[PDB]
Formats: structure tokens, sequence, C-alpha cells
């Protein structure tokens, strides 16, 4: 599945329609954006992990104020503000603490830390938050967006643009999002296999040179270049890709 | 492929091609310039100078 | 197009200028700008009235694609507002007189 | 060329609410002196001459940064406006369409004359003070403004105008503007005029509705 | 500004706006006393009676009601009674009770035409087979833009037939493009 | 509700109930669709529509009603719904009409005897003679009395001959500008080819307020009615719209009306140079839809926006208020002749140390006789290159440069005087440093004018601020600088909340965090581990040592 | 689907409220035909908004002695360096003079 | 609390340049009506204690003038236009007045000339002024490093309505009121013979010394 957003509605048990939909980065990180019944919107990223809209909105630091005006339902956000998430969405950090309190359901009070979002970054931002450049294009034209092609990220405009539309295709406004459509998909060739081995690879090969690093500085000794790298690195990433991944077969 | 029925392997050979051209170098970038904890020995590599050699067998 | 530049800009020209109109207006008491072959992107945000004794200058307004011809003994009034660019080919003076709301 | 207009009443004919002598002042050398200055401007220009009198203005306006012939033809304008603005026994109440084009844009008419006093008790040195209709809004309105300055550069119809130049009232009020502009709605403004203004304003503003089928 | 910049002289269709389209050939087509002429009548001046510097020579039966003073309630005529006026301030009719006016060009005086006391209307929509007449082509499925003498021009457009319960996607006058809903 | 939302649509969109003529089909498949899918059809109106199937239950039908199959055609097209109310047009007052010549006459680039002029502009003034009402009985000359001998119109009669001459000499070419620039004839346009009759009137014979008399021509739904009024160029009553949905019933093509002309205009810049007004009948109750400007054509020659929009009066090309103040601003005083200046001046230091490395060059000819090498072309004077330097293709650009428009003796003579000046020191054991060369001098005196300029217009804008603000006149040009929230109401700013991924930080892959840690290799392999000791101005290292030398 | 660009229209027969308070969705009590009126595209043209309006015909397509210091802009013919992409960022260190005076041919340490 | 002075010469003093009906009804009923409304605004505001130069300088606003700037302006106008007039006034004036005047007009002719005309093109109220160039910008970059001494000169300007020179840092030196109030009631529209009547019967040309020295000063403890 190509990179973009999917807009989807899937019947429950009484036939309630349900609209949804669902961010997909470069990296097939998926971003559900959801509908329930009192019209609430859950940021859901996993099967128990829920998330309103609001504070993952103030997570990244989107007051209250601007949220209501970019949309055409001001009404429907506010409805739904109950005065305990109201004071940690005023403040920016309350709502990080709020919003790692939800996604990781974790008992009791974190602390605000660098290392938190450091934390939160590589596992929710680095692999649910980066389009990529194929994933901008696809947002940039589903979401009717003027956005310059550089920005390889997903900016907070584009969740709040995609609630538009969810809230009013509810209304009769547009269509399905054709999941099995070629245009919603992408073609890995050798290149990107080949690249992305390249990528493990150099990888594996920092955590040679600081394990080398640090033993030569413990002795005190000058290592030249050639000894703080080996070529196990990539060979042998190389020689396991072929070997082991699906994707590589025998020539028949 | 315009006008001709284009080669079957051509997909192949024009995705290894890429790969040889933008590949390595997007990937050769992004190698963090290593350092110690004392900041003591820098370790840092110079992309514009990677090489590839014609195999020996 | 049909209509020149001078028209639709509003510059008035007066072009060999008598003597009655350069001593009524005291130019001879006015200061000198000087300049060589140079470009000047200038916009005028208030009156200027300019006299040229040597030197020459091509006006081209912002966008357009032609040009006002000014000769020495000219008389110029650059209107408030003008954004045109000016263009010498030579060495060039003039004598100037900025003017504010009515005055002259 | 543009001739001196008379009044359309003898100029004693505002007595004792405006005194002949400052008829024979603000129209024998004060409109005169518009008029003729205005006409030497026009006998060198062949391209200001053709215009209209509302073109003319407009034209000399130039956009906020006005030619040297603006003050001479726009205050023509304004002194031939402002003796048809006045009657001999005016003031009292406008009938019929102005009556209610004023309750509809102002709330009612004693609200219309307090915000037209307060235009002209405000307008600090000489200006003048008007009665348009919006041309976009098609509203009434009450807009002040100074020197030779006429609501036609914003392309709005005048309907009353009144003078609040110094030479206009500094014989018989002096500095006493106050009663000066109450005594002015009160004996001498003419709403035949402004019926007759807002029927030629009819022909461009269209302050009707529009009868819409039921199918 | 110009002053902070851091080229040398020495050296079909209409637009239509309400969101822009653009009529054309590709969508509009046609289907299809001395002699008295039309010219001017001179120019009218301002009567002080009506404190207008533009006469306003006519009322409509919305404006005489709104803007006719009392006095003025004798000067309104059901027909045309044209005067001139010449340089000298002399007023000359020729009859009172007719339709007289001067040619500027001729210099000579004529009658007026009326004394001012077809099949296609403008506006309408057609079938693609719609007949006028039995000598005439059928007519093409359009709005009639253009009415003249003995032709008119069709601005083409293409009816869809809904059955009740129908939902149509837009708003009048709405731009669609090719392959909308 | 629906009541108020047809009243919208009408006012805001245009909508309108224009009737549909159908053919048989499409009247039975709206008639009996409405019952349902496959039901017997009970509303006779579908029964109706199913018998009209055939043309010849329809052929018999228009027997029985006893009128022939034409004019049931024609029945067709009859306009539906309910009809106006009548037109009484009430004339105010009698049509006192005066001969007076056009204001704009002659035309421009057409030369006339002035004193002629003059005479006929005599005329002009006769609008401030009054006429009331009550006074058109004392001499009114009836019959042989009024006859046009009679009359007095010298100065029309001197326009006329003056209007003659014009058009007999001006006929042509005007036909021939108009074929040229016209491709096709429009309503508007001049009446040319075999479609021209003499003695039509041209534009100069035109003038607002004159009152015409006409037929109506043509009736355009998005444009309005055309009359012709007797003159080379059609006139033109703006009406578009709703408005044709009521005014069709009166507006006519054929009927003769009372126009009045409003506005008189170009015809290469316009494309309706007559605009009328009805005087008779009166529509104006009717007349809702108005044009916000006249339309104009876009000629091949118009190719600056701000040149047409000032050739019609349209308002300039709007763009974001830049919200600084053009008075805070500081002054200007870099005089853009002083690189010109720079170049000759490093173009002579450079001459001036080639001839003192190799002086025998210089031998037997003068220096201000010197000649340019065969191929010297002063239109190249500018040529852009790219050059490697340290493993770089930096960007170069090439300054060529004559020796005509450097002043060499000058030049050699004030180096000569250095150089003999540093001897000395050198004799002396000392070192002498020069402040600033004659161009450096000459680079400052230009910027003490442009600065000077600089100073004085910032007074004389103070001075238009000040009068402006007492006088209510506009600040910058109306028409430019709009307010926020114009361009459109998505604007994409960086500077925002809901634009910036930083919330995080910045992404270790995002293009910053590349430049960012670039420089700081940049700047280790020139500094390295140590640590900022202080850090002060330029100017303060301009400042400091001056006094210490 | 539309079969061609357009302006859509329609006389009698269909609601003019729309079926919800924010939606462009009509219903038809009635039978009726949906007109769809031809014009030509503006499409990527950029336009003015300013001279191009209503029915405006288109007949067109849509040694410091060699050295020098300006606005913004300075020129060097004390050692510089220059970035390989020749881009500065904020706040980079390009010419860095070594002073003769502070040069020792020793060694030791320096304090501070 | 800024209060109205008398001028310093009799009401009856003036005949027959300005009567004194015009005399006392200029001064009691405009200026005085204008202390009066300045005194009621600055009841209880910022504006209580500061000299009146500083009352119009800060009132101005660098363009977007606060709603006391008019009376104020008009009250230190009126009072300016007083002190610029004598029974003993006209002729002409001497020393480096006079050098002055004919460095920056050429001849005393020239600069009078030049002031009739600048006073009879004045449209509308306001005034025209001669004022001593001693100016200071708001910006940086806007000092000269080399002054030539003659950038400090006398130059004619006119205003509309309350506006006077020191906005623009400028140093009045002598005035005319050309609101049609001044002299109607003596002139009426005749505004040339008024002009020629001031500036040949009522120019006091000891006071535009005197202020021409007083700006000298000042642009002299602003050297320093
Ligand atoms: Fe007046
Ligand atoms: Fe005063």
């Amino acid at each position: 599945q190509s990179p973009g957003i999917y807009y989807q509605s899937e019947l429950d048990h009484n036939g309630i329609s349900v609209y949804t939909g669902t961010i997909i980065s470069d990296w097939g990180g998926r971003l559900e954006l959801e509908i329930d019944k009192k019209a609430r919107i859950w940021a859901r990223v996993s099967r128990k992990q829920k998330i309103s809209i609001l504070v993952l909105s103030s997570a990244m630091g989107s007051n209250l104020r601007e949220i209501l005006e970019n949309v055409c339902y001001p009404e429907i956000f506010l409805s739904f503000l109950t005065d305990k998430e109201k004071k940690k969405i005023g403040s920016k950090e309350n709502a990080i603490l709020e919003f790692y309190q939800q996604f990781s359901c974790v008992g009791g009070d974190p602390i605000f830390s660098e290392s938190l979002c450091k934390e939160l970054q590589k596992k929710f931002f680095h692999q649910r938050c980066e389009l990529g450049r194929i994933g901008r294009r696809n947002i940039n034209w589903r979401l009717n967006l003027n956005i310059p092609q550089n920005n390889i990220f997903l900016l907070p405009r584009d969740i709040l643009a995609a609630a538009d539309h969810l809230i009013g295709m509810k209304f009769g406004m547009g269509t399905l999002d054709d999941m099995n459509h070629l245009k919603n998909k992408r073609i890995r060739s050798v290149a990107d296999l080949l690249q992305d081995q390249l990528g493990l690879a150099l990888a594996r090969l920092e955590n040679v040179v600081k394990g080398t690093i640090g033993g030569a500085i413990r002795h005190k000794l000058i290592p030249t270049p050639q000894n703080l790298v080996t070529s196990t690195p990539l060979t042998t990433t190389y020689e396991s890709f072929f070997g082991l991944h699906p994707l590589s077969q025998v020539l028949d | 492929g315009t006008s001709t029925i284009p080669g079957f392997n051509q997909i192949q050979f024009e995705g290894f091609y890429r790969f040889i051209d933008q590949g390595l170098i997007e990937e050769l970038s992004k190698f963090p310039k290593i350092e110690d904890i004392d900041h003591e020995i820098e370790f840092q590599l110079f992309v514009e100078t990677y090489q590839l050699v014609e195999p020996l067998i | 197009m049909q209509t020149p530049l001078e028209e639709l800009y509003n510059v008035k020209v007066e072009r060999k200028v008598s003597q009655r109109r350069l001593e009524e207006l005291g130019v001879s008491r006015w200061s000198v700008w000087k300049t060589g072959k140079c470009k000047l992107p200038w916009d005028w945000q208030v009156d200027q009235l300019v006299y040229i004794e040597e030197g020459e200058v091509r006006v081209v307004p912002e966008g357009s694609k032609r040009f006002m011809q000014f000769l020495a003994g000219d008389l110029v009034r650059y209107p408030k507002w003008l954004e045109a660019d000016l263009f010498f080919n030579a060495p060039y003076s003039e004598r100037y007189c900025f003017k504010a709301y009515a005055d002259d | 060329y543009y001739g001196l207009k008379t009044p359309p009443y003898p100029l004693d004919a505002l007595e004792p609410y405006m005194s002949q002598r400052t008829l024979e002042v603000h129209w024998g050398k004060h409109h005169r002196g518009y008029v003729d200055n205005l006409n030497k401007q026009l006998g060198k220009d062949d391209r200001l001459y053709g215009y209209t009198m509302e073109e003319l203005i407009k034209a000399t306006y130039n956009n906020g940064n006005p030619l040297p012939e603006f003050n001479n033809a726009a205050q023509v304008y304004n002194h031939d406006f402002f003796w048809e603005s006045m009657q001999p026994g005016g003031g009292d109440m406008p009938i019929k369409g102005v009556l209610e084009q004023i309750e509809k844009d102002f709330g009612s008419f004693t609200n219309f004359r307090e915000k037209f006093t307060n235009a002209a008790l405000t307008q600090f040195g000489s200006g003048w003070v008007w009665l348009v209709l919006k041309r976009e809004e098609r509203r009434l309105e009450v807009v002040k403004t100074s020197n030779a300055i006429n609501p036609l550069v914003w392309d709005d119809i005048p309907i009353i105008n009144l003078d609040v130049w110094e030479h206009s009232y500094y014989l018989d009020y002096k500095n006493e503007r106050g009663k000066y502009i109450n005594t002015f709605l009160n004996h001498l403004v003419s709403w035949n005029a402004a019926m007759s203004r807002m029927a030629r304003a009819e022909a461009f503003v269209n302050l009707g509705e529009p009868t819409i089928p039921i199918a | 500004r110009k002053r902070n910049n851091p080229m040398n002289p020495f050296y079909h269709g209409t637009i239509r706006m309400f969101s822009l389209l653009i009529l054309s050939s590709s969508n509009c087509f046609r289907i299809g006393t001395i002699k008295n002429s039309s010219g001017p009548l001179g120019t009218a001046i301002q009567i002080s009676n009506f404190y207008s510097f533009l006469p306003l020579l006519t009322y409509n039966q919305i404006s005489v009601i709104k803007y006719l003073q009392l006095d003025n309630f004798k000067y309104i005529f059901q027909v045309i009674h044209s005067y001139l006026i010449d340089e000298n301030g002399r007023i000359f009719n020729l009859d009172p009770y007719s339709n007289l006016v001067l040619n500027p060009f001729k210099l000579n005086w004529y009658f007026l035409h009326q004394n001012y006391n077809t099949i296609i209307s403008l506006g309408q929509f057609f079938c693609e087979n719609v007949c006028i007449a039995k000598k005439e082509p059928y007519l093409k499925s359009g709005q009639v833009l253009i009415v003249q003498r003995d032709s008119v021009v069709i601005r083409s457009a293409k009816p869809y037939l809904a059955t009740p319960g129908a939902k149509v996607h837009g708003h009048y006058r709405e731009i669609l493009y090719e392959g909308d809903t | 509700t629906e009541d108020e939302a047809r009243r919208r649509n009408w006012i805001e969109r245009g909508w309108a109930p224009w009737e549909e003529i159908l053919t048989p089909e499409a009247d039975f498949a709206r008639k009996s669709l409405n019952e349902g899918e496959e039901v017997p059809l009970q509303s006779p109106e579908a029964i109706e529509a199913f018998k009209m199937l055939r043309p010849s239950y329809r052929k018999k039908k228009i027997k029985e009603m006893g009128i022939t199959e034409d004019e049931w055609y024609a029945k067709q097209f009859e306009i539906r719904g309910d009809k106006p109310p009548p037109l009484d047009t009430s004339w105010a007052g009698p049509l006192v009409v005066r001969q007076i010549p056009p204001r704009d006459w002659p035309p421009k680039g057409w030369e006339v005897d002035r004193k002629e002029l003059e005479f006929i502009r005599e005329a002009h003034k006769l609008m401030a003679e009054r006429v009331w009402l009550e006074d058109l009985d004392k001499d009114l000359k009836v019959g042989e009395d009024a006859t046009v001998d009679k009359m007095c119109l010298e100065r029309f009669k001197v326009f006329l001959k003056q209007y003659n001459e014009w058009v007999e000499a001006n006929k042509d070419r005007l036909e021939e500008d108009s074929y040229k620039y016209d491709q096709d004839f429009y309503p508007g346009r001049r009446i040319r080819g075999k479609d021209y009759k003499e003695g039509m009137y041209e534009l100069p014979f035109y003038y607002p307020g004159m009152i015409c008399e006409g037929t109506v021509t043509t009736l355009h739904l998005y444009q309005g009615a055309f009359v012709d009024i007797g003159g080379v160029h059609e006139g033109w009553v703006p009406i578009k719209g709703n408005d044709w949905f009521w005014i069709r019933h009166f507006i006519r093509v054929g009927m003769h009306v009372i126009v009045e002309i409003t506005a008189k205009r170009d015809p290469y810049r316009f494309r309706f140079p007559l605009e009328l007004r009805f005087v008779h009948p009166n529509i104006d109750h009717m007349i809702f839809n108005k044009f916000d400007f006249p339309p104009i054509f876009h000629r091949d020659g118009d190719t600056n926006p701000d040149e047409i929009r000032r050739d019609c009066g349209r308002p300039p090309e709007p763009r974001k208020d830049p919200g600084s103040k053009p008075e805070e601003e500081g002054l200007l005083s870099d005089h853009p002749y002083v690189d010109k200046l720079w170049q000759l001046h490093v173009a002579e230091q450079m001459i001036l140390d080639d001839y003192e490395a190799n002086p025998e060059k210089y031998k037997g000819k003068k220096l201000s006789e010197l000649s340019d090498d065969e191929g010297f072309d002063e239109r190249k004077e500018i040529e852009h290159g790219e050059a490697y330097y340290k493993k770089t293709k930096l960007p170069k650009v090439i300054l060529k440069t004559s020796v005509k428009e450097l002043d060499l003796e000058a030049a050699l003579i004030e180096r000569k005087y250095h150089n003999k000046l540093m001897m000395e020191a050198k004799a002396r054991g000392e070192g002498y440093k020069i402040e600033k060369l004659r161009r450096n001098i000459e680079m400052d005196e230009y910027d003490s004018l442009h600065w000077r300029r600089s100073l004085e217009e910032r007074e004389a804008l103070l001075r238009d601020i000040s009068s402006r603000q007492a006088l209510g006149l506009p600040l910058e040009e109306p028409g430019r600088y709009k307010p926020g929230s114009f361009f459109g109401k998505d604007q994409y700013d960086p500077t925002s909340a809901l634009y910036q991924y930083d919330y995080w930080g910045e992404p270790k892959n995002s293009e910053i965090s590349k430049q960012e840690r670039m420089k700081d290799a940049h700047n280790k392999s020139i500094v390295g581990k140590g640590n900022v000791w202080y850090d002060m101005s330029y100017d303060d290292a301009i400042k400091q040592t001056i006094e210490r030398r | 689907y539309s079969d061609s660009e357009g302006e859509m229209h329609w006389s009698t027969d269909v609601s003019h409220a729309p079926e919800f308070t924010y939606s462009n969705v009509h219903l038809l009590p009635k039978t009726s035909h949906l007109w769809i009126l031809s014009g030509g595209s503006c499409g990527s043209s950029l336009i003015l908004f300013s001279i191009h309006k209503d029915q405006d015909q288109m007949n067109i397509p849509f040694s410091d002695l060699l050295a020098k210091r300006r606005r913004n802009r300075f020129l060097i013919p004390i050692s510089v360096e220059i970035p390989i992409n020749g881009i500065f960022r904020r706040n980079s260190i390009f010419a860095f003079f070594d002073d003769p005076r502070y040069r020792r041919k020793s060694s030791g340490i320096l304090k501070y | 609390g800024f209060e109205l002075k008398p001028p310093p010469y009799p009401l009856d003093a003036l005949e027959p340049h300005m009567s004194r009906e015009t005399l006392d009804y200029h001064w009691g009923k405009h200026h005085k009506t204008y202390v009066e409304n300045l005194n009621k605004q600055i009841v209880g505001t910022d504006l209580d204690g500061l000299s009146l130069e500083e009352v119009v300088l800060l009132s101005y606003n660098r363009g977007n003038m606060l709603p006391a700037f008019n009376n104020a302006a008009q009250a230190w106008n009126h009072e300016f236009f007083w002190e610029s007039i004598q029974p003993g006034g006209g002729g002409k004036p001497s020393g480096d007045l006079l050098r002055l005047i004919e460095r920056d007009f050429g001849s005393f002719s020239d600069f009078v000339e030049r002031f009739k005309a600048a006073a009879a093109s004045n449209f509308g109220s306001g005034w025209t002024w001669l004022a001593y160039k001693a100016n200071r910008l708001d910006v940086a970059n806007a000092v000269n490093p080399l002054p030539k001494e003659e950038d400090k000169k006398l130059v004619i300007v006119k205003t509309p309505n309350a506006v006077n020179p020191l906005v623009w840092d400028y140093s009045p030196l002598l005035t005319i009121d050309t609101w049609e109030h001044a002299y109607y009631l003596d002139f009426e529209n005749r505004r040339i013979e008024y002009i020629n009547t001031f500036m040949e019967k009522l120019v006091s040309w000891e006071t535009v010394s005197t202020r021409l020295e007083s700006a000298m000063a000042r642009a002299a403890q602003r050297e320093q």
C-alpha cells in the first residue's frame, strides 16, 4: 500500500456506518482516525491504545484556540472537552504526558524529559509521522493541499485537514478510497531492496566502530582508520540478504 | 519502449543502475560522525570520496 | 500599446524648457546628483522634479517592455508611487526638487 | 469650460437664516473664483477638457494623489450641489422616498439627525458633510471629508450637502458652528432635492427588492 | 520593495466570472420635415424644477411614487413633448402637440416614431430535437444566449434526467469539471 | 427553508426558472417517471404524454384544435409562469434639449483652427443657464418662426464643418484599423464592409448626456441590449443575468426606444465604446445585476498588466502587506554606481601592479593611447561561468573591462606618490599604510549624494504623511497591500505551530539537521574543541585599533 | 459523471435548500433535467483578478583598498574558509586570523 | 492645566491691519475654546505637567494623531501667531537674520514674494511657516558625518489644519494664519490683501530674529 491518507467505512454490529481515515507513512506506520458512536474522534494506534485528537493535537503544541477556527465544526471538538482534558491541553507538556499515558497504558504520572520525547520520537514520530516524498505527494492530492514537495514530514495541518473531510464525508461529500486501486500502491525493485540493506549495513558498521573506538581508547593507542572498520557488516548483510530474504530467489 | 517492445530485463537493469548512482550516495550519507563519550576521538567518512572497483574474480 | 507610457503613468515632460520656467522653479539653486553607467531600482513614494543638463536616462516602469526616452534639457516630474527602473548608458548629472503635497 | 450657475433662489431668499452678505461672498467670488480658476486650467489641456464633471473630479483625484486641477473642479461641483441642497423655507421633515430610506438605514429620522450633526460637529478644519448613497451597499450613509473632496471619488451619489468651511458661515454665526448646523437642518435643508437625487441614483443603485417567482 | 532590489532598454474566448469560465466558438454557435432616422436628438439640459444636474427625463411605477414632489405632480406627461433652445436662449417647438425633433447633422426637423405613450425567447433551454418550423432544421440542446433579427446564438448544454430521490451534487451555477459526480 | 433558499439562489447565484422546451420523449420521461418504475400510468398528464409520443396523434390533435403546425411549434416557445406588471413610463417634464458640441472635440492628433475651436467651446458654458418649467411660454416660436434658418446654431455649424472635414480625412484609415485589430464583427465594433453606409455617425459625434432615438437590434443574456443609434458603433445598455427573466417581456428586438448616452470610450480598449441607458421604457427598477467594470479587450500588444489596468480604470494587482512602515525604515546610502567604480578601481590597481612588475612592455606607446584586443565586445561585459576550487564548483563571474574608461595617468601618479613615500618610509625604517585612495573618496562622495537623496526624500515623505493624515488622503496606493486572509484561507506559514514539525525536536534526517551538523564539521576543522573567549562587534574592531595606531 | 466541463443549472423540481445545512447535495421531489452549460477551462492559468473580469474578450492566452562592503554583502580579494556547498548558515566561522604575536615554538599548557 | 494669556499688545493697537472685533473673537472665542477643550481633555491624563511643545510632539504620535492633538496644536499655533505680530511690525529685518534670508532666498523681495505665494496657495484651513532646518529623524543612518552648515537653513512650509513644523523636529520662526477665521471679518476672501498687509505692517522681525537665535542655540546644544 502506497503512503498517504485512505478513507474507509465499515459497518458495526447494528449496521451503523462508521467512517475512518488512515495515515500510511513511508515505513507502513498506520495512524487510524475513527469516528465513534458519540462522534468522538480517537487517534487509534493499537488494538487497545486509544488517544483523542485534542490530546494528540495539543501534544505537538496546537493550541486549543486555533484547532476550532481551522475546522468547519468547532462545536463537535468542544463538546468532548471534559474539565480534566482542558487543563492538560492548556499547557504543551501536560498534553505530552497525557498522550504518553494513553499511548503506553502505563500506570503512574511520567516526568517530562528529553529522553522521554526521544523515546517517543523513535517509537511514534520515527515510524508514524514521516510520509516521505511519495507520502507527501498523495496527501497534497487526496486532501487537496498546496504544500511544497520538499516537506517529507506529516505537517500538523494535514491531521486537522483530514478531520475536516472525515466528518465532512459523513454527509455525502466525496467518495471512499479504493484500497485495491493500483494508484494506492507502490513497486519496490532491486533498487529499493539493495538500498535498504545498505541502510542496515552502515547502521551495523557504526556499532562495530563504536565498540572499536572505545576499545582502542581504553588502551590509549592511536588506531589507523583502516583498523577501526572491518568488512563484515556490508559483506555479511548482503551475503545473508540473498540467502534468507523471501524476495531473493534462486534463478530458474 | 515508445516504439518497440522493451527489454524484458530493462526494469532490473535500470533499477540496479539507479542504486549505483543515487542509492549509494543517499545511504553513505546519514552515517553519523562517530565521536567518543569524551569527544576526544572523532571518526567520520568522506562520502564524496566513495568508489567502486571492478571485481577481481 | 497605442497609449504612450508617459500618458499611462502620468509623467510630466517639459522638454526644451525655457529659461523663464527654470528661473521660476529655482533649478539653479538645486543639488546635483551624478551617475555613470549604472542601474537604480527606485520607487517614487514622493513627487520629484528632475532637470537633465548632461547625460541620458531611459526609464523602464516595473513590468514594462518599453521605455520613456529622456534627453538633456528636459524637465521631468516623476509621480508618486511610480515603480520604475532607472538606466544610464553614459555619465549623467541632474538637478532635483522633491515636492510634497501641494507646494508647487 | 463651465459657467457659474446661480442658485435656484434669489440671494436674499435665505434671510434671516442665511444673510445676503454670506451669499454674495460665497457665490460672488468664492464660487466664482473656483469656476474661473478651473477654466484657465482647462484652457491649456485638451485631455482634461472633454471629461464630464464627474469624470474630471475622479480623473484629477488620481487615486489619492490629486492633480493640480482637482481642487478647482471639485469645489465647483460641491458649491453647485450646496445651493440646490438648500431651499427657501426648508427644514421640517422629509417625506415619501427619503423618509423610509432614512428610517431604514439609520433606524429612524431622530437617529439620523444626531448622526448627521456629529459629523459636522467633529469635522476639524474646512470640509464638507454628506448624506450619500453607497453604491455597493445600497444604503444611505453620513460621511465627513475635508477640503474639496467629495464622495464622487468613491463612486457614491451625494444626496444632501452641507458646507462647514468657515467662509460659509463666519458672518452670521462666526465660531458658533453648532447652532449653524441645527439651523440648516431646521430651516434650509431641501428634502425636495433629496427626492430627485435619490431618483437619479435609482438609475444606478436600485434600492428596491426583486420579484422572485415561487416556482 | 523596489529599493531593496540588489531587461536593459539600451541593449480567443470571453471571460465569464461570478470562478472563471471561457466562452468561445467551442461552446457557442449560431442557429439561423425629413426622413425619420435613428440618431441623437441633442443634449438634454437641466430643468431646475427637478433639482437634478442631469435630467431624469422619466419615471417608472416605483420611482414616481417614491421620488415625485408634490409641486411636480402637474409636470408628468404621458407622451413626449420636445422643445429646443438655441445659443441665444430662444425656445423652439414647431408644434405643441406632436413629436418633432431636430437632426443635428442635417439641421432639419422631423418626426419621431411612436410618440412614446419573436418565437424564441432569451434564456430558454432547448432539447436536442426540438422543432421550430417544418422548413427549419431541428434546434440543438442549449440555452439561448444571443437574440438577433434572424438568428439566435446558443450556448450548448447537456440535460441529465433524474428520477425523484436522486441527489444533485453541487449548488446552482457550480463549476463541474469532466468526470466529476 | 424552501422559500429563502430559492431567494438566495436567485440573488447570489443567478438562478432563474427558464423555460425548458422539451421533446415529446423528454416530456413523457418527466411526466411518467413521477409515478413509478413499471406501473399503469394514471395521472392524465402522463397519459397525454404517452399519446403524444406518436406525431400522428399530435397532428390529429392540432387538426381537431383547428390550428396549423407552424405556430403550434411556435406555441411551444411561450414564456411560462406569471407576467410582470406593465410599464408606465412617465416623463419628468418636457424634453428640453440643446445642440451642444462634444467637449472632447477634436480627436487627439488632429489639428484644427484654435479660434474656431474656442468659438465652438463658448457653447459649453451654456450648461450653467437655468431653465424653469414656468418659463417656456413667453417666447415659444411655433411654426414658421421655428424654421431652421431662424435658428442660432453657428457654433454647432462650425463643429459640423470641422467634423465633416475630419470624417472625410479619416474615414478609410479607421476602417483599415478596424479590419487590422478586430478579426470578426460583433455588436459594438465598427460597422465595416458592405454593411457600412455613408452618413453613419462617428464616435466623436457623440458625447455623454445626448438623447438618442434608436432601435434594439441584439439581446445578449450576459451583456445586455444593443441599440443602433445611427452611428458606426452600436450602443450598449448593460443588462445581465436574472434581470433578463422579466426584462425580456419589455425589451425585445426591433422596438424603438429613447436612450441616453452615459459614457463614451475608446473602441480599441473597451468592447462597447457607447454605453447607454433606457429612457423610454424605464427599466431602472428591474436592473439589479451591475457591471463592476466595463469589459475590455486583451490585445496581443498587452504584455504588462499595469499598462492594461492604467489604459482602463481598473485597480492595481494586490500583494501582501509588508507590515513595515515606510518612514521607520533606515535611509539608503549605497549608490548603485559604486560597483562600477569598484570594478574600475581594481582594474586600475591591477594594471598599475602589472606595469610595476613588467615595465618594458609600455615602451614607445603612450599609456593614454592604449588599444584593446581585437575581439573586445562592449555588449558582453558580464559573462556568467563556473569554476572548481577546493573540489567545489563555486560560481564565478567575469567582469570585462576596457582601458578607455580608466584614468591611467592619475592612478600612475598616485601610485608613484605612494611608492616614493613608501621608499622614504623604508629608508627611514618605517611602514606607511594608505587610509584610502582617490577612488575610495569618489565612492564616499557618491554615497554622500545618495544618502542626501535618501534624507531629502524621507523629509518630504514625513511632510506628506503629516499633510495626508491632517487631510485624510491615503498614505499608500489604494487597491494595493490588501489585508490578511485575502490571498485564500489556505496559506502555508512555516513559523506557525500547525505547520511546525519541531514539536519533539528537529528530525535527525531533516534538511536543517543536515546543514546544522555540516557547519559544525566546517567549524571544528577551523577552531576545534576550544572555548569561546568572548565576542566583539565588527564596528568595535574598526574603532579601537584606530585609536591604538 | 460530467461528460464535459461546465456549470450546473436546474429550473424546477430541485430543492434550493441543501439536505444538510453545510453540504451542497440537493434532492429532487419530482423528475427533472439537470443541465450542464459548457465552458472553457481556466485550468492552471495564473489569472489576476484585477485585469480579467466578466465579459472580457481575451485575444491572447492566459589589501582592504580592493575590498568593499555593501548592503548585506561584502567583498574579499587572515585566511577565509568557504564551505563545500558554498552556503553559510547562521553563526558560522568563515575567516580566522592566526596572529603571530601568540605563536609559540615551545610546548606546555594554556591557562585562562 | 494650561491657561490662555492675553496678546502682548492692546486689542485696539493693530488697527487698521486687524480690527478689534476680529482680534477679540479670534482670541477669546477660538483660542480660548481650544485651550479650554485641551484642559478638559488633559484632566487626569499623563499629559499633565509637560510643556506645550512636549504636548504637541506626544499627541502627534508619529502620524496616528491622538484625539488631543487638534486642541493642543491649535493652541500652540495661536500662541505662536500672536507673538509674531506687533503694531510697529513690518519693514525689513537686519543682521544675521537678513544674511540668512539672503543666503536662502537670494534677495528679500524674492523671500517675501515666495512667502506671499505660499500663503495665498494654502488651500483650505491651515498655516504657512518659516522655520529653521534643525531636524533629526528617528532612524539610524540619519546622521551626516560631514555637515556643510548649509543643511541647517531657513525654508518655507505650508501645513493644513493644526499641523506645525515642530512635528518634523523643525524650529518655527514666523507664521501667518491662513485659516479663514483669522481675516474673514476684515478681508473676507481678499486673502492677497490680507497677506500683503500682514507682511508690510505686522511682521515683527525682532521676534523672528530672537527665534532664529534660539534655534541656533538649540542646534548648538544638540551639537555636543
Ligand atoms: Fe464653499
Ligand atoms: Fe487661527
